[PDB]
């Protein structure tokens, strides 16, 4: 019943992004980097158009740049929330599921609201930003945000000292700091392992320069610390959404270029 | 909302509520308000042994009072 | 009391039945797969529909395919449609696998879903909403409701 | 900027080491996530009546195509073609020749939901803002061969959706 | 307060006006404005929810085929054009025309 | 006419379990805030017989790789025993004066799993090899403290014999007499009827739908149906030992009344239990119990063979 | 169904004989 | 009797049950659907040993503790006896060996479990 040695083969769903890429031209690129990591829609476009902003010589007007921000955040919201639920309804804790896709359901409103599409949202540009957001947003998203605290806080009490849920993900499954390093791990699978390491406070893409915010070490390298590093993380873009809000400038929101 | 629940947990009761009703009262009905007779042990039985015998009629149920002896 | 009569209430019996209380197994296999879950969400609850997702096709019926398919994962599918108890359906879902939808040109994609299985309602989205899903199941629904396989074997 | 989760630990003081053995033996912060599912059941259920009620969408929302006249009457669309030269998944196909009055027009335009990806891109791309991507969101269907759409299918959703989707579109354009 | 409420359930049981239709149809319950137009009888509603707010009711004798309680309804069943602009919060500011 | 009883016995539980099943999906999901099954009823109340025709309609296959004669026989056990258990409860008089039926209750239990043990043998699935055989694991695991802990809360009733257990509750309750025993029995009755926490047998995600998978419609469904038997009748077990109420024999319904509520006051728990935690997996599962419930189950148990001679105490029975 | 008419209009032999 | 009569009319509902439960829907049974599932996948072999020391390695306790248990039944009615300290001592006795045996488990690590 014990395993010797797990075999994953991928390519089950290698639907053949990038030969279908280069036939496309860039404009008509975009929508495939929604349909990657699915779960977290905008960081993805927001890779991109950085992506050629950058060969392009190209930078955006700063509004564009603090909504990039915004909806790069929200969407770190999504998929957080995805990752824990999910990752506790693989052990079976079922309930805090439903109690949580209420609110990315309410956040699906607003790529609803923005986009015109529920998620998938071809919003981002490699200029900047598709069309401007309509003015009944933002006190919108202000309304929202004052109160999710509580849902996250609330999961957090029944998963965190649930010591039947941290028995079971507390010695599983280590990974030494240097040896992470070696394989390339990126993100939270590094910061269990405790390294300090983090691509927005070092090398800085957007406002980011202009945002403050905790970034959450962890120490063991036990999936319990990613996992309470999933939730630091939560609270934290749940702080860079507080700053976003109050330093939102007026201007355009497309590049100038024609 | 909440309280709709109960059509669903009502109907559980009643069901349940049918078989403790059913027996206690089949019980009455068959002993004559007896409410049955327990016999755990030789020498209750022997007591419905004595019984049934001294009732004229076989079923145990009538208990025939001082009358019987005169 | 016409033999047509009891049959007319019979059919109305079975087909009530199935279609009132089915059991979808899905292959989230894309991306597709988290707008299922949004039926599944409170806000919407396919629960309450009756439906419930339950893994294991052997205690399931009907088949959402959400997401797109590709060349090494059909047979496994079709495995699956084929250990389906009867009377098994399918629902092609999005225009995932439709019909290919946004890959439709690339080796390992397989078209659409129908060349592997029989489906029945097609879901059209991108990913559809929702929603857009749940008048998807109840007209299969109202699809179900004219099925009448007692009507007919009678006349036969 | 970096914090630590974890890394605190408990305290040692007898008072504490029983209130943690108590814990564990009388399972305090169990019944307190039971005592919070409890309080969710007294909340007020989340769920739609659907069909009998339907969530809430935005004027910017995207769905079933349709094709739409001038008030006048006339059709909008011109075979500017460019559709066909904008769509990712290249879902159009368009066959103009000209009218007998000499303008240009489509004599298939079609489209085919099987492939579409309701990107919206069309929506953007029409100088004559002929094609629109409607409102409706719901058109399911039984059979294969219905989504393809003809012209003539997509004329008869702007015909039935018209009030509809120029509501949209003067509650939207500004924007654009 | 619990009296107050069942009271309130007493009121809906006679505004609804043989309510045991409705809830073997349209499942239940409190009603409102009760605005309509539409190809044929429809409905509206407005409450205390962002969600709950505006309702409908399909047409007793539908498009065609007679829709009623016990009957299948369609969801396409609703009035093109104008009304689900208002029923979708599009612009439930917006009352149906 | 004692058979119309045991009919009246066993007509009401089964529409019991069917409502269960109801009532399971409901309050598990008012947990959940999302509304349960519903439109259907008008109060949901019309759907467990439609799913129930749903399953029964449905074609039931015969596996070509299983042997079918095992493969039919064990759901029929499982019906069998989960209503046998039933017989000898006193609600409040007993359709059976067993003198000692809850040591049968014990022996009806304990045939229990072996029926998973061949639904998951005959199945022939490596799923269900594996999950019928971790599933045994759990269970047997478990009907050891089990039986103990039901001895030494039985030292002090007085006798095997159950009626009697109504007696020795005339006032007080067991439960504030040796309630952390009522903990463990409780948890007990919480894994040997294989549900929240303790959730392997069905393995779910762990092993989608564990030894259950193979079976289609119908024996699906009697294990599915047993699985809710035992489940109610465990309950209603921990219900009449733990937890005593008035009894006048002139009005013998009015203590019924109170009885189903007393324990639809603990099925109702382990739903709530169900909204709440993630399974054990098979390690702790049995860690727990042969670590740290059994030593209190013995400590406790030599406490309660103790009590009545410090006490001078000792129950009337002979 | 298929849209915008036919294609090469190929020409037949003449009913009359020779 | 009694008990049989319960027993005979239970198992004879369930085998109804059965055969309505198989000569009813009427349809076509065929190979491939009727092949064992596997998540998908055709299996790489019918099912073989599972073997594992850590089964038995704690299943033997188990049935090592239940014949311990089977002494402990007759307790309930032997506390009624005459003279209880000849008892009392054997009451405690061989839970103290139950528990001993536990103990001696305990720590050579033979309950490894799992
Ligand atoms: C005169 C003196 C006589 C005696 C007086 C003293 C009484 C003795 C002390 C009473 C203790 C009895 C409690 C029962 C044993 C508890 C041990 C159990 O919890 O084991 C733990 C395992 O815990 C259990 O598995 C909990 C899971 C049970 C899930 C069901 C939740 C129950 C909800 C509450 C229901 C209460 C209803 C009845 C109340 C009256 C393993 O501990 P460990 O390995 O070190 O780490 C985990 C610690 N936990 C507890 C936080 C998880
Ligand atoms: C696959 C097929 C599935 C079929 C499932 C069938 C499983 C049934 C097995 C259950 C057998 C257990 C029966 C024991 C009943 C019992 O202990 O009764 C208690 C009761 C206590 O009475 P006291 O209080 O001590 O005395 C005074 C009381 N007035 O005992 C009695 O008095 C009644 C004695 C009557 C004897 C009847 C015993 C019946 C045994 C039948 C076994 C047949 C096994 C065949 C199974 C075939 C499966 C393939
Ligand atoms: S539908 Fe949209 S999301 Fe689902 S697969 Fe096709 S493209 Fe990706
Ligand atoms: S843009 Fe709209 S109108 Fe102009 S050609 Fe393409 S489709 Fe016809
Ligand atoms: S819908 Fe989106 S994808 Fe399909 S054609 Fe119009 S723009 Fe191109």
């Amino acid at each position: 019943e014990m395993v010797r040695k797990c075999d994953p083969h991928i390519g089950l769903l290698h639907r053949g992004t990038e030969k279908l890429i280069e036939y496309k031209t860039y404009l008509q690129a975009l929508p495939y980097f929604d349909r990657l990591d699915y779960v977290s829609m905008m960081c993805n476009e927001q890779a991109y158009s950085l992506a050629v902003e950058k060969l392009l010589n190209i930078q955006p007007p700063p509004r564009a740049q603090w909504i990039r921000v915004l909806f790069g955040e929200i969407t770190r919201l999504l998929n957080h929330i995805m990752a824990v639920t999910t990752h506790a309804l693989d052990i079976g804790a079922m309930t805090p599921f439903f109690w949580m896709f209420e609110e990315r359901e309410k956040m699906f409103e607003f790529y609803e609201r923005v986009s015109g599409a529920r998620m998938h949202a071809a919003y981002i540009r490699p200029g900047g930003v598709h069309q401007d957001l309509p003015l009944g947003l933002l006190d919108d998203i202000y309304e929202f945000s004052k109160n999710f605290s509580f849902r996250i806080d609330e999961l957090e009490e029944m998963l965190t000292n649930n010591r039947i849920w941290r028995n079971r993900t507390v010695d599983i499954g280590v990974v030494t700091a240097e040896d992470a390093l070696n394989y390339g791990f990126s993100g939270v699978m590094l910061r269990g392992s405790g390294i300090q390491w983090d691509l927005r406070k070092t090398q800085p893409y957007d406002v980011y320069d202009q945002v403050e915010f905790d970034v959450p070490i962890g120490s063991r390298g036990d999936c319990y610390d990613r996992y309470l590093c999933r939730v630091e993380e939560m609270r934290q873009s749940l702080r860079i959404i507080s700053q976003c809000l109050n330093k939102m400038p007026p201007g355009e929101i497309k590049v100038d270029d024609a | 909302m909440w309280f709709e629940i109960l059509p669903g947990i009502a109907v559980m009761a009643a069901c349940l509520f049918i078989p403790g009703m059913a027996t206690a009262h089949i019980h009455k009905f068959t002993n004559g308000g007896k409410e049955k007779r327990v016999a755990h042990f030789s020498y209750q039985w022997n007591l419905m042994e004595r019984d049934r015998r001294i009732s004229g009629v076989n079923r145990y149920h009538v208990t025939k009072g001082l009358e019987n002896i005169d | 009391s016409r033999g047509e009569y009891v049959v007319a209430k019979l059919d109305d019996l079975v087909n009530w039945a199935r279609r009132s209380s089915l059991w979808p197994m899905t292959f989230g296999l894309a991306c597709c797969a988290v707008e299922m879950m949004h039926m599944a969400a409170p806000r919407y609850d396919m629960d309450r529909f009756g439906v419930v997702f339950r893994a294991s096709p052997r205690q399931s019926d009907v088949m959402i395919v959400a997401g797109t398919l590709t060349n090494k994962m059909a047979p496994a599918l079709r495995k699956v449609y084929d250990q389906m108890p009867e009377p098994r359906y399918v629902v092609s879902m999005g225009s995932c696998a439709n019909g290919g939808g946004y890959y439709h040109y690339s080796y390992s994609v397989v078209r659409g879903c129908d060349r592997i299985v029989p489906v029945d309602i097609y879901v059209p989205g991108c990913p559809p909403t929702a929603e857009a899903l749940l008048y998807g199941i109840l007209q299969l629904q109202r699809k179900i409701k004219r099925e009448k396989r007692l009507r007919i074997w009678y006349r036969r | 900027t970096y914090k630590f989760v974890n890394m605190r630990e408990p305290s040692m003081d007898m008072k504490s080491v029983t209130d943690r053995a108590a814990q564990t033996l009388l399972w305090t912060e169990l019944v307190r996530g039971l005592g919070m599912t409890l309080s969710y059941l007294f909340r007020e259920p989340a769920t739609i009546n659907y069909p009998f009620e339907k969530g809430p969408l935005s004027p910017r929302f995207r769905g079933e195509h349709a094709l739409r006249r001038y008030p006048s009457g006339e059709e909008r669309c011109i075979a500017c073609k460019l559709c066909e030269a904008v769509c990712p998944a290249q879902a159009i196909t368009i066959e103009a020749e000209p009218r007998a009055d000499g303008s240009r027009r489509t004599t298939r335009y079609d489209i085919d939901m099987t492939k579409c990806i309701y990107c919206g891109f069309c929506q953007e791309a029409c100088p004559v803002d002929a094609i629109v991507e409607g409102p409706n969101f719901e058109f399911s269907t039984e059979t294969h061969e219905e989504l393809l759409y003809n012209k003539e299918k997509l004329l008869n959703n702007g015909d039935k959706w018209e009030a509809e989707i120029a509501a949209n579109i003067q509650a939207d354009y500004l924007y654009r | 307060m619990e009296l107050v409420q069942v009271l309130r359930r007493g009121l809906q049981q006679v505004s609804g006006h043989g309510g045991l239709r409705g809830y073997l149809r349209v499942l239940f319950r409190a009603n409102d404005v009760r605005v309509g137009t539409l190809v044929g009888e429809d409905k509206y509603g407005n409450k205390y929810y962002e969600d709950n707010k505006q309702f409908f009711g399909r047409h007793r004798w539908v498009i065609y085929t007679t829709e009623m309680n016990g009957r299948d309804t369609f969801w396409d069943v609703d009035g093109s054009m104008v009304p689900p602009e208002w029923h979708r919060w599009l612009h439930c500011m917006t009352d149906d025309p | 006419m004692f058979m119309i009883n045991i009919l009246s016995l066993i007509i009401p539980i089964l529409l019991a379990v069917a409502f269960l099943t109801l009532v399971e999906r409901k309050v598990l999901g008012y947990m959940q805030l999302r509304k349960g099954p519903n439109v259907v009823g008008p109060y949901g109340l019309l759907q467990p017989i439609a799913d129930a025709l749903k399953l029964f309609t449905k074609e039931p296959l015969r596996p070509a790789t299983s042997s079918i004669s095992m493969f039919i026989i064990a759901p029929i056990l499982a019906l069998s025993l989960a209503l046998t258990m039933w017989v000898p409860l006193p609600m409040p008089y007993p359709l059976i004066n067993m003198n000692l039926g809850v040591l049968f209750m014990l022996a009806m239990s304990s045939l229990a799993v072996y029926s998973i043990l061949w639904s998951g043998w005959a199945s022939n699935s490596k799923y269900a090899l594996i999950g019928a055989l971790r599933a045994v694991a759990q269970t047997i695991s478990y009907e050891v403290t089990l039986a103990i802990i039901l001895l030494s809360v039985l030292l002090m009733n007085g006798s095997y014999t159950l009626s009697t257990l109504i007696t020795t509750q005339e006032h007080i309750w067991m439960i504030f007499t040796s309630w952390p025993l009522a903990m463990m029995w409780f948890i007990s009755t919480l894994a040997e009827t294989n549900r929240a926490p303790f959730d392997l047998t069905e393995g779910e995600s762990e092993l989608v739908s564990g030894f259950n998978v193979e079976y289609a419609a119908g024996p699906f469904a009697m294990f599915f149906m047993a699985e809710y038997a035992n489940i109610i009748m465990m309950n209603a077990f921990t219900a009449i030992l733990f937890l005593g109420a008035s009894h006048d024999p002139h009005t013998p319904e009015l203590y019924t009344i109170n009885f189903v509520l007393k324990t639809l006051a603990l099925t109702i728990t382990f739903l709530w239990i169900r909204a709440s935690y993630p399974r054990f997996r098979y390690d702790q599962l049995m860690h727990l119990l042969w670590k740290s419930f059994l030593p209190l189950t013995l400590a406790l148990c030599m406490w309660h063979i103790s009590l009545p001679i410090m006490t001078a105490s000792i129950p009337p029975q002979s | 169904y298929s849209t915008t008419r036919k294609k090469i209009q190929e020409w037949v032999p003449p009913s009359t004989p020779y | 009797m009694n008990i049989m009569l319960t027993l005979l009319t239970n198992v004879t509902l369930a085998s109804l049950l059965v055969l309505i439960a198989f000569w009813l829907p009427q349809l076509n049974a065929y190979s491939e659907k009727t092949s064992p599932y596997e998540c998908g996948f055709d299996p790489m072999g019918s099912a073989r040993l599972p073997f594992s020391m850590k089964f038995f390695l704690v299943a033997i306790t188990f049935l090592l503790f239940d014949l311990e248990i089977a002494l402990l039944l007759p307790l309930p009615w032997a506390s009624q006896t005459n003279n209880l300290k000849t008892m009392l001592t054997m009451a405690l006795f061989l839970l103290i060996l139950l528990a001993a045996s536990l103990a001696y488990e305990w720590t050579q690590k033979g309950l490894e479990w799992a």
